This record gives structure tokens, sequence and C-alpha cells, in this order.
């Protein structure tokens, strides 16, 4: 009876399997943003997250990824073009596991995203929350240990596989 | 700019 999609990332450390993280996507609250992430996880539009890396990881903050075009952390594109408007700001950054959109100002949402590892209320109203870690948060915690204070990672944290579970 | 990094930096 209408159920929020569930997608997974199989995380790899320099090609070594680390573990699976699954996300609920709040299609009920933000349909356009949830669908962007869902389809980039399946690649069903011809492009998506598979093979991309988490290029900025700041312990105590978040794990950022989603640039599958240039891979340097400046690229990425949505399924609607290269950017789409801020759908809404209903859902908040309530704690670890929150899935939020990175941007460069209002209405500049692309494909880059971050997984919060803490409460980040000072992001409310500027970045669109669209999902939340369902399971595998212990895997996200391990990814955090490869980060640094400026986000540089000490190994290649890549999305070795991704897709949809539900 | 990366607004969430700049927010983290200001905080
Ligand atoms: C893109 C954007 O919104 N950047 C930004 C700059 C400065 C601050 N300052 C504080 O939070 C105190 C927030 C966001
Ligand atoms: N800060």
């Amino acid at each position: 009876g209408m159920v929020n999609p569930t997608v997974f990332f199989d995380i790899a450390v320099d090609g070594e399997p680390l573990g699976r993280v699954s996300f609920e996507l709040f299609a009920d609250k933000v349909p356009k943003t949830a669908e962007n992430f869902r389809a980039l996880s399946t690649g069903e539009k011809g492009f998506g997250y598979k093979g991309s890396c988490f290029h900025r990881i700041i312990p105590g903050f978040m794990c950022q990824g989603g640039d599958f075009t240039r891979h340097n952390g400046t690229g990425g594109k949505s399924i609607y073009g290269e950017k789409f408007e801020d759908e809404n700001f209903i859902l908040k950054h309530t704690g670890p596991g929150i899935l939020s959109m990175a941007n460069a100002g209002p209405n500049t949402n692309g494909s880059q995203f971050f997984i919060c590892t803490a409460k980040t209320e000072w992001l409310d109203g500027k970045h669109v929350v669209f999902g939340k870690v369902k399971e595998g948060m212990n895997i996200v915690e391990a990814m955090e240990r490869f980060g640094s204070r400026n986000g540089k990672t000490s190994k290649k944290i890549t999305i070795a596989d991704c897709g949809q579970l539900e | 700019p990366e607004c969430h990094i700049e927010a983290y930096w200001c905080i």
C-alpha cells in the first residue's frame, strides 16, 4: 500500500568488501528528491552511483559522495538535468544516519549527497533531507574511520555495488 | 561553494 523505496550500497575499501548500507528513501515526504537517489542507485537511467567513491569524510560530521562524473567532488548530475530545485525542507537533520543533499546554494541539487554521523541542525532549511540509514550504520561508522579533519580519505571508499531492495 | 561544508566551518 505505497511503501518508501529501500536502496543499498555495497561499500568497498580499496576493492575489499566492507559491508552493506541500506537506506529508506522518504518518497512520501520528498518524491522528486527520493526518486533522484533511487534511480541513481539502480543506474536505470544509464548513469548513477555505481563505482563512485566517498570523496570527503569528516569524522563526527558526515560521509559525502555522489560525484560519478568527474569523481573529484565537483561533478555529478541529477536525473532531471544537472540541477533541480529544493523540493522542500520538511524533514530535519535529526541525528546519525540522516541522508541529505549537498548543494551550492538554493535550487542547486545534483547527485552529491551526504550521510550524517551526528546531529546537524544547523543544516536545516538549506539542505534537503530525503532518506535515512535503515541498516548497516555500523558500516557507515567504519567508513568514518577512514576520514580526516578536512575530509581527505586514507583509502578509496567506493560504492562497489548499489541497487534497490524494495 | 559547498554550503554544508561552509556551514560546518562557520559552526
Ligand atoms: C552555501 C552556503 O549556504 N554557505 C554558508 C556560509 C556561511 C554559513 N555561516 C554559518 O553557518 C554561521 C553557512 C552556510
Ligand atoms: N564551527
